[PDB]
């Protein structure tokens, strides 16, 4: 494998790969994140391109551990290396510590991983933006881990396509005080704002996290939410 | 222009620039010719020399004591190949007690060669090869080139101007294998001229013989030694 | 140390004292010997306690990432595979003694697995320094598809006569039924012993220990 | 393979290094923070840019680290380079403790990470990393010290120094104003606000928009310790009575 | 592993990389080197001096030994590497011979880690020259210097650094027995030396003797004060 | 279509965010010519694909695109033939593997992602190119049922009712839409085939393979089994 | 342990108890050292449990790879080199044998013995502790062109006389008969074994 | 044996609230003292204590390598560490070395950073913990501890009282072992205050 | 530049240098290999471009294992490299399985290391096309050919070189099925003569080599009685 940075400054000091790593982020499927008082919801779009895509078999809302879950925009193969990779991380921090690992502490050791691949050599960044969230210490927690391995904790945030819009639209409707079930409301509507066409409880996905643990809502809660 | 800086940068007509500008570094290389009788294998090189000062150059080398060599081309590289020839023979004395066949080398030399001309970075030996042996299937006479290719031939010759030797040689061969040692030696030392200018001719400064027989290991003669087969040449 | 398993009607059933020793000296009167695995996979361990502790929880974290990747419960099978496999790569040199039992996709299943990396799938077994105590009951009351109630009642008298037969053996008795549906999880079943209720009676007062030197750092 | 080597750690016609100076252009965009250096103590105040409304507040600081018990830095640049760094640095000072049974000195961690800073220019054909930091620290042998270091891995100490965006203007407006060692914490800290008023260019300061840890020594013990709002804002309003 | 060739010939037979290395040394801080009797003496200009740098953090003349210390022109960074490298190699030489190394064999091992890095995969020149001094065993004074290509001569006074050329066609024209016949008529030859291209001449000038025998000496702001009074 | 750099010729970001390298090999894959379709039943999974074989002296019996991975697992490859078999392979040895460490067979879904991986790796280093291929696999779950997987050169992967790969796969897809919107498996699938081909082949002009509820060893249809389809 | 394999025209008998031991305890009383590692190829299990099975595991995983790779049940000689090989390379620390026998569709059923990494084709391979003292017994017993009935009684019959004087054997027969047609398991328990000389 | 080498003797004790950790002060190579004041109780927290017993050179290894960890451990988290999780790291250190492990049995003595509740613990060389409700012993004279601890040891003993019952199983459980005594340093660790106390104890 | 390296695709898919190795086997000799009744005979038109050259220099024929023999085309070193690589595969599969390598198996073992040379920058691929052919009496008579992408397909009759389209035809007209290795020898003999350009390309050899139940199996050269025969019955029917 080639030995050198394909990631390196430009005479602006600007990351170029970076730069564009995020432009395939900001092209991808919505998604959303909002942090109520007693828990997080993880909202997207899954829109398939036929009828013919079995919906059921790939999911983009992701158990990482009991407790913290994953969604993302940008590149869906790429995400997959994440998933398992922070799934590996929270093994590996429970096997030395007995406890599961904390959301934050989670969040700093994968964007580690996103940060060597804009350094190490040969590869390219991620093209993946994750919103994670986890519930410990009797705390909800939501977290963006970027392309350039930074990351940033929110109340609420939108990523993927049409992000100015939806952030807009979360500044307008969140609040710290909200509920969960009226979280997930909010959440699934700051998706309509930008969605194409009849959002279905199988062309979203939705997961919660609170005292209870990390879990997708099943097609049939979608619906009643709907 | 793009084709021509890789080893393996395959071109458009189905070629390899970088093995076809190591091949020239033989061909600007001193002549060197090679051919055997029934019983005999023999080596004739031009020596070159830098100034009139300068030591001719060493054309002829040592393998083992049935195989002999005339290299052309970069010398550095022939000292490499050169050592490594001299392993393989080595070897084959220790482990099968016996020498090593000089068509079994010959591939071994193709095999080594050969691997530089497909890995990145790399580069093909620059050196040309004339082999003499002498083993169970009698007297052998073969040609390495860079582009790991090697021939089994009669009579061969490499170098500046080898084109001409290799005209005299074709046309004399017929009778090489009948061809007695004093006899099978003057062949050589008449086509090896043929490689040089008009001016020039061949003396005991310029020219190393190297031969290797059924009852006699590879000997090499300079200067003086060369004496014997220079009187008489026409 | 005292464990055993057994296959009954509709689960597995797995039961171990709650005594840790070194040597000759109980350190520990209730030391919890049934690991989790799984959902509906369980471990009971013997041998060095280090060992089985740390194996056991290392094949609970390997097969909690299986179950991630792939969507579905752990079968026992891979859960056994997992541990003879690391356990033969040590040769023996990591003494854990393992009681695998579990109810996966195919059923009910029980797993005896040695240091060494070798494995025996039976109806019932029994590890550890009072397991002969234990299989003694099993072979002469074991019956084939047990009520749950029944094969409770078995294990509780195996894990029992280890108790009370073998001196490495003690304390309470854990026991832990899986079935298709739940899993229980009975730390404590029967606490067949106890010390005495104390006849005198010794204390000191609040400067009976003579003392040469006092820091006191408030926080 | 050649034809893709970008060329990292090769030098220029000038005898410049040019991915160096492109991740300094970085740096010189990046959030302002500066470094006061004052009798009983040393402070660092940073602009963040994390200021959007919904981003949650949990943790100690955006840009503000602690290195051992007697350090802290706050880092300009590439923010995913500079959480290389700092855990680099807390790796360091915990390494030279194990070996000593005492505090890494100041300067010696500095130096120390700045090693690691030239190599990543000299050898192994990655880019640099985008970071400046500003080390506070206190040691038995220098006592409070404030040091600065960029991505060549180059360091030096200062009485007072600043990194990121207008840096040049913070640093004529210290060298008019910072007295060498007449300088208290509370005169420290007004400069801080004074200079960090005139480098920001949203006119009304505002405490949401600046982080701001202190570092002292009380009853033997380094105390490191991140300024609350309110102390903040008190701080802004005593700016605007002057 | 990086193992990319940096330093390579070019066709009238340059080591551009090499050259390049020298370019960042002449960009340099003036550095001035002078060989006396008895003494040695350093000096080297402090360009921007500002008023809240820690002036002590940023010293281009550091020692290498007790006997052997050493001034630097070009990359600052560059130069600290080096001069912890030359640092562990005194150690290791001074527990193998059970002796002080001499200031050529110090100067030899820098000489050849620059070289080592000409020719070496993955890595550039070093962007730095430097002056080494001190004193052997017997007691005569030295006086070396390295640049970035490896190459190392013995001088009696010499200058490196942005003003090489000037301060060394100062040297030479002033460089005499009568000019370093004591300690300091030789520290002001280095300072006179040094006036001619630091700007503002007074406390832009770090200077710093190595008497025989006695650990390396720095000279104060007021001490170097007194000295410029004299000139 | 913005372009800067060497974003063409190796796996890096473009100023779009796109990967044209990944994006070319999708190209290379109907450089073979050719056009698969699966179809999922209720009680089963078929694979259909054109057996085009213009050479004659070849030996027609080496000459397939349909590959058993294990013995209830089988797939069928398009693009380039070489990385094909290569990918086949890769396949074959993952799922042996998987089956001596878990003590299982390996699902169908588990596979595909797992050959997916490989795949996504070759789009994030630079050193190496994807695969001009496509894998369509097929295979009885013992708790979902039938199961149609594929996964393609940028490392996506997904599970299926019917879909298809090839020069026709634009095509494939919106004949077996309308159709989503045993017998009728298999016919619809070489239906699909040739309606978007216009050819109404015959039994030694396509290959068939085919996994049932009933009989989960992944299967190869013969001539004269091919034909029976064929005449009704 | 006593295991035994019998060849016959048309396919093989393999056979063997089902004790496993720990010095003088029974660890296993109804263990099954036959195990299949391929269609119709099986393995008889002796030596050391964890041995035997590790290495069973390993041919198993490496015939199945074989098999898929050239698309046909593997040969029976090609199990048997998989299993010498292994038990040869590991000789110093394996101590386990892996008695092979089957049946192809190239030289029918065949026996193979592999102990330590030598490999020998026999018409019926006795192994295992109580292999020893029904050497005698199989040599007076054993009449080439026996029927896959005789093979089946020949190899109880042999066990059954080991399991009774071998302190290391004992429990149930577990039998085995591999054919073109398939396999077909068969256990003889404890009520059910031949009768001999008991006193 | 490697382990009495040196000797020494270490002992956490359970009360309403509090916790209490002793240990004795002598430093010896077999029969030999060498000093009187050896420290064997190291402070990880506020309230967490780590006490340990056996070879001199591995317990102050393994307080050392403790500490490194530890601090690292409160520098990425922003927060102290858990009783709990202070054992499974300790654990896992010792754990590291399975096959040429370090020759010290440690024990833990504290309360949690948040809801101030009283745990103790103790692992064995290679890292096998054991939290228990009442007492945990190691070192050359843990036989005598358990005797010392199971007869004065009570449930729910206020600080004063606990201190009483710690002291006098230490004094009396060192005092039949040759090599283990020289002093007895006690730590009380409450809520809000932690009192360290050496006790007048035999020095020979 | 997209026809550089192997791990690039250009922008219609294509392995550009993949495809020039393909062309250095496009301008070679051709050579033929035909899967008749009870055996595969191989035939190659050698180039003899000196007359010093010793006969039998170059051969283009080489036996990779008792039962297989293999035909080249291309880059004689990187065929020869090849040859070297096969005969490691067989020799290992008979230590690993104890048996001869089917010569499915080998070709495909063979072809997947060829394939291994085109995804990468660092390597380039091989710059020779080659044929397998070999015979037993549990597996009959099998013939194989490898180009440089990898490719590996079983045939009836096969034609590698600069004249392999007008060879193909002319193998095309043949009943090879019924025939027997001793009438297909005459039959190869008579298309290399054939496809054999007389101006351009002058000068040549015949190479013949052939495996089935005429040689009990054994790959080898065929005998010099035999060849005389078909080079006799070559050159007059022509």
């Amino acid at each position: 494998g080639y030995s050198f940075s394909l990631t390196t400054f430009s005479p602006s000091g600007k990351l170029v790969q970076i730069e564009y790593a995020l432009a395939a982020v900001a092209g991808g499927a919505p998604s959303v994140g909002i942090k109520a008082a007693n828990g997080v919801v993880l909202a997207t779009e899954k829109k398939q391109k036929s009828i013919l895509y079995d919906e059921r078999s790939v999911h983009k809302v992701e158990p990482i551990t009991k407790h913290i879950g994953l969604v993302y925009s940008g590149m869906g193969p790429d995400y997959r290396v994440l998933v398992h990779r922070a799934r590996k991380l929270a093994q590996q921090y429970y096997l030395v510590y007995q406890e599961p690992i904390p959301t934050a502490q989670l969040v700093q050791r994968v964007a580690s991983v996103m940060q060597e691949y804009t350094q190490s050599g040969g590869v390219r960044p991620f093209g993946v933006s994750l919103l994670i969230c986890g519930w410990n210490e009797g705390r909800p927690y939501l977290f963006q881990s970027d392309p350039s391995g930074a990351y940033f904790a929110w109340k609420a945030t939108a990523m993927g396509k049409n992000y100015v819009n939806g952030k807009t639209f979360l500044e307008k409707r969140y609040n710290e005080d909200l509920e969960l079930e009226d979280a997930i409301h909010t959440a699934i509507l700051t998706l309509k704002e930008s969605f194409e066409g009849q959002m279905t409880e199988d062309n979203i996905e939705v997961g919660i996290c609170n005292e209870a643990g990390f879990r997708r809502l099943t097609p049939t809660e979608v619906k009643d939410y709907l | 222009n793009q084709y021509d800086n890789d080893v393996t940068v395959w071109s458009p007509q189905g070629r390899i620039h970088q093995i076809e500008y190591a091949m020239e570094a033989v061909k600007q290389g001193s002549a060197t010719v090679g051919l055997k009788s029934k019983t005999h294998a023999v080596l004739v090189a031009l020596k070159r020399a830098q100034s009139e000062l300068a030591a001719h150059q060493k054309k002829i080398l040592h393998v083992d004591n049935h195989i002999g060599i005339s290299i052309a081309g970069l010398t550095a590289d022939a000292r490499l190949l050169c050592n490594f020839m001299r392993q393989e023979c080595l070897d084959s004395r220790f482990v099968f007690d016996r020498p090593l066949p000089v068509s079994r080398l010959v591939s071994l030399i193709g095999s080594k060669t050969q691997i530089p001309t497909q890995r990145y970075g790399r580069r093909p030996y620059g050196v040309g090869l004339l082999i003499a042996g002498y083993d169970d299937m009698g007297p052998h006479i073969f040609q390495t080139c860079p582009s790991a290719n090697y021939f089994d031939c009669r009579a061969m010759s490499i170098g500046a101007r080898s084109q001409s030797a290799r005209t005299y040689l074709e046309r004399h061969m017929s009778g090489f294998m009948e061809c007695n040692l004093n006899e099978l030696v003057k062949h050589g030392l008449r086509a090896l001229r043929e490689t040089l200018p008009a001016e020039q001719d061949l003396t005991t400064k310029n020219v190393s013989i190297g031969i290797v027989g059924k009852d006699l290991e590879f000997t090499i003669y300079d200067d003086d030694d060369v004496s014997p087969f220079l009187e008489g040449l026409e | 140390t005292t464990i055993a398993g057994l296959v009954f009607r509709d689960g597995v059933i797995l039961g171990a004292d709650t005594r840790a020793t070194n040597d000759s000296v109980v350190m520990d009167k209730n030391c919890e010997k049934i690991h989790f695995i799984a959902p509906k996979i369980y471990c009971c361990g013997a041998g060095v306690a280090a060992d089985a502790e740390m194996t056991t929880r290392m094949a609970a974290s390997n097969m909690e990432l299986h179950s991630l990747s792939t969507g579905r419960e752990p079968r026992v099978t891979t859960v056994t595979r997992l541990l003879r496999q690391t356990l033969f790569r040590y040769r023996g040199h990591v003494g854990a003694s393992l009681l695998v039992g579990g109810v996966d996709f195919s059923g009910p299943q029980l797993y005896s697995v040695h240091p060494h990396g070798s494995y025996s799938r039976l109806p019932f077994t029994a590890l550890g320094s009072g397991q002969d105590a234990a299989l003694a009951v099993l072979e002469d009351r074991f019956q084939p598809n047990m009520t749950l109630e029944a094969a409770q009642e078995l294990l509780v008298e195996a894990i029992t006569a280890g108790i009370l037969g073998d001196l490495g053996s003690g304390g309470s008795v854990d026991a832990c039924v899986i079935t298709g549906t739940g899993a229980k999880l009975l730390r404590t079943l029967s606490s067949p012993t106890k010390p005495t209720e104390r006849p005198s009676q010794y204390y000191f007062a609040p400067g009976t220990t003579a003392v040469q030197s006092q820091t006191v750092k408030p926080l | 393979s050649r034809r893709y080597d970008s060329r990292t750690t090769i030098f220029s016609p000038e005898g410049r290094l040019y991915q160096v100076e492109y991740a300094m252009e970085a740096i010189g965009h990046a959030g302002t923070c500066l470094g006061i250096l004052a009798n009983d103590g040393v402070l660092l105040a940073a602009e963040r840019r994390n200021i959007h409304k919904l981003l949650d507040e949990v943790f100690f600081s955006e840009k503000i680290y602690k290195l051992n018990e007697d350090m802290a830095c706050s880092v300009a640049g590439i923010t995913s380079d500079a959480n290389v760094l700092t855990n680099e640095l807390r790796l360091i000072a915990q390494r030279y403790l194990l070996q000593y049974q005492e505090p890494i000195p100041c300067e010696q961690l500095v130096t120390a990470l700045c090693d690691i800073k030239q190599a990543y220019t000299q050898f192994g054909g990655k880019r640099p990393f985008g970071v400046s930091l500003l080390y506070i620290g206190w040691d038995k042998h220098y006592g409070f010290q404030l040091y600065q270091s960029d991505p060549s891995g180059n360091y030096g100490g200062w009485k007072a120094t600043c990194i990121g965006n207008n840096s040049a203007a913070a640093v004529s407006m210290l060298k008019q104003d910072y007295k060498e060692g007449e300088m208290t914490l509370k005169s420290a800290l007004a400069l801080a606000i004074k200079v960090l008023n005139k480098t920001m260019d949203v006119s009304k300061l505002s405490a949401e928009k600046v982080e701001i840890a202190t570092l002292t020594r009380e009853n033997g013990k380094t105390v490191i310790r991140v300024l609350k709002q309110k102390e903040v804002e008190q701080l802004i309003k005593n700016h605007e009575e002057e | 592993s990086y193992d990319r060739a940096i330093t390579v010939f070019s066709p009238d037979g340059h080591l551009f990389q090499v050259e390049y290395a020298q370019e960042a040394v002449k960009k340099g801080s003036t550095a001035v080197g002078v060989r006396g009797k008895d003494i040695v003496v350093l000096g080297v200009e402090k360009k921007s001096v500002a008023k809240l740098q820690d002036e002590r953090t940023v010293r281009k003349i550091c020692a290498l030994d007790d006997n052997v210390c050493m001034a630097f022109a070009g990359l600052t960074a560059d130069a600290r590497i080096v001069i912890n490298r030359a640092r562990v190699e005194c150690q290791s030489h001074r527990l193998t011979v059970e002796d002080p190394v001499t200031v050529e064999y110090i100067t030899r091992y820098i000489a050849s880690l620059k070289q080592r890095y000409t020719q070496s995969n993955g890595r550039r020149p070093f962007g730095i020259s430097a002056l080494i001094v001190g004193f052997d065993f017997d007691g005569t004074p030295r006086l070396y210097q390295t640049d970035p290509s490896g190459t190392y001569h013995a001088w009696k006074a010499n200058a490196i650094g942005r003003g090489a050329k000037s301060v060394r066609e100062f040297l030479e024209k002033n460089y005499t027995d009568e000019a370093i016949e004591t300690d300091d008529l030789t520290i002001k030859l280095v300072i006179k030396a040094l006036l001619e291209v630091v700007q503002s001449g007074g406390k832009n000038i770090e200077l710093a003797v190595m008497r025989r025998d006695q650990p390396l000496k720095i000279l104060n702001p007021e001490e170097i004060e007194k000295y410029v009074a004299e000139i | 279509g913005s372009s800067a750099g060497f974003d063409r010729h190796i796996t890096i970001f473009s100023p779009e965010g796109r990967l044209y390298q990944v994006e070319y090999a999708f190209k290379a894959i109907n450089q073979g010519g050719l056009t698969s379709v699966a179809v999922r039943g209720k009680d089963c999974a078929v694979i259909v694909t054109q057996k085009k074989v213009p050479d004659k002296l070849l030996d027609s019996s080496t000459v397939t695109h349909l590959f058993k991975i294990t013995e209830n697992i089988g797939c069928v490859m398009t693009g380039m033939t070489a990385d094909s078999r290569s990918q086949v392979q890769r396949a074959r040895y993952e799922a042996a593997n998987w089956k001596y460490k878990y003590g299982y067979e390996i699902p169908v879904d588990m596979l595909c992602k797992r050959i997916a991986d490989i795949s996504q790796v070759y789009t994030q280093n630079a050193e190496m190119r994807p695969l001009g291929c496509c894998m369509i696999l097929i295979g009885i779950d013992e708790e979902q049922g039938p199961q149609v997987y594929k996964c393609d050169p940028a490392g996506y992967y997904c599970g299926f009712k019917a879909t298809a790969a090839g020069v026709k796969q634009t095509e494939s897809t919106s004949f077996l839409e309308k159709k989503v919107k045993f017998e009728q498996t298999v016919e619809t699938a070489i239906t699909c085939l040739s309606t978007v081909l216009s050819i109404d082949f015959k039994p030694s002009e396509i290959e068939v393979g085919v996994v049932t509820v009933e009989n989960p060893k992944f299967r190869i249809l013969s001539e004269a089994e091919i034909d029976a389809h064929l005449v009704a | 342990t006593t295991i035994m394999a019998v060849e016959f025209d048309g396919g093989v008998v393999v056979g063997s108890d089902s004790r496993v031991s720990a010095g003088e305890a029974v660890v296993n009383r109804a263990f099954n050292k036959l195990s299949p590692l391929h269609q119709h190829i099986y393995c008889a299990l002796s030596g050391s449990a964890a041995d035997a099975q590790a290495m069973a595991d390993m041919a198993a995983y490496q015939l199945e790879l074989h098999g898929l790779e050239l698309e046909e049940p593997p040969l029976v000689l090609a199990a048997a080199n998989v299993v010498r090989n292994i038990s040869y390379k590991y000789r110093e620390d394996l101590s386990a044998h892996l008695m092979i026998a089957g049946w192809d569709r190239r030289d029918g059923g065949q026996v193979y013995g592999t102990m330590g990494g030598m490999l020998t084709r026999q018409p019926f391979a006795i192994g295992g502790s109580g292999s020893t003292y029904i050497y005698g017994y199989v040599d007076a017993a054993y009449k080439p062109g026996m029927s896959p009935e005789e093979c089946r009684s020949f190899t109880t019959n042999a066990i059954a006389l080991a399991m009774n004087r071998d302190g290391s054997s004992g429990g149930v027969i577990h039998l085995v008969t591999i054919t073109a047609a398939g396999v077909d398991y068969q256990v003889i328990l404890g009520n059910e074994l031949p009768k001999f000389y008991d006193e | 044996s490697i382990m009495s080498y040196n000797g020494g003797a270490v002992m956490a004790m359970k009360g309403k609230n509090c916790v209490a950790i002793a240990a004795d002060r002598r430093f010896g190579i077999q029969a030999q003292m060498v000093t009187t004041d050896f420290q064997k109780i190291f402070p990880m927290g506020d309230r967490l204590y780590i006490g340990l017993a056996g070879l001199a050179t591995d317990v102050q290894t393994v307080a050392q390598r403790l500490k490194f960890r530890l601090n690292l451990y409160e520098l990425k988290e922003g927060r102290q560490i858990k009783p709990y999780t202070l054992m499974s790291m300790v654990a896992n250190l010792l754990y590291e070395k399975r096959f040429g492990p370090y020759y010290t049995e440690p024990v833990i003595a504290g309360l949690d950073p948040k809801t101030f509740k009283p745990f103790i613990c103790s692992l064995d060389l290679i890292g096998c913990p054991m939290v228990t409700d009442d007492f945990v012993v190691s070192g050359t004279c843990s036989e005598q501890m358990y005797g010392m601890c199971e007869s004065l040891w009570e449930p729910n003993m206020d600080p004063e009282h606990l201190f009483e019952t710690i002291s006098q199983a230490m004094l009396n459980a060192v005092d039949r072992d040759a090599v283990s005594g020289m002093g007895v340093i006690v730590h009380i660790i409450e809520k809000d205050k932690i009192t360290t106390r050496t006790l007048k104890a035999r020095m020979d | 530049g997209y026809d550089l390296s192997a791990s690039t695709f250009s922008p219609d898919g294509r392995v550009f240098q993949v495809e020039y190795a393909m062309k250095a086997v496009e301008n070679s000799s051709t050579a033929i290999g035909i899967r008749c009744k009870d055996g595969v005979v191989f035939g190659v038109e050698k180039l003899v471009l000196s007359k010093l050259y010793e006969e039998g220099s170059n051969k283009r024929l080489f036996n990779v294992d008792r039962h297989v023999g293999m035909a080249v085309a291309g880059l004689l070193a990187d065929a020869r490299s090849l040859a070297d690589i096969a005969r490691e595969e067989a020799s290992n599969f008979r230590s690993n399985f104890g048996y001869n390598i089917p010569l499915k198996h080998l070709a495909d073992r063979v072809a997947m290391y060829v394939h291994a040379y085109t995804l990468y920058s660092a390597v380039r691929p091989f710059g020779c096309s080659f044929m397998l052919g070999s015979y037993s009496v549990n597996d009959g008579a099998q013939l194989y050919m490898i180009d440089p992408s990898g490719v590996s397909y079983g045939y009836w009759g096969c034609a590698i070189g600069k004249a392999r389209q007008a060879a193909k035809t002319e193998i095309e007209k043949l009943q090879m099925k019924e025939m027997t290795c001793r009438d297909i020898v005459k039959e190869v003999a008579k298309i290399i003569y054939i496809v054999h350009d007389e101006v351009k390309d002058k000068a040549f050899e015949l190479e013949l080599s052939w495996v089935g139940e005429i040689t009990k199996g054994r790959h080898e050269i065929v005998p010099k009685d035999i060849r005389e025969e078909a080079e006799k019955y070559a050159k007059e029917s022509l």
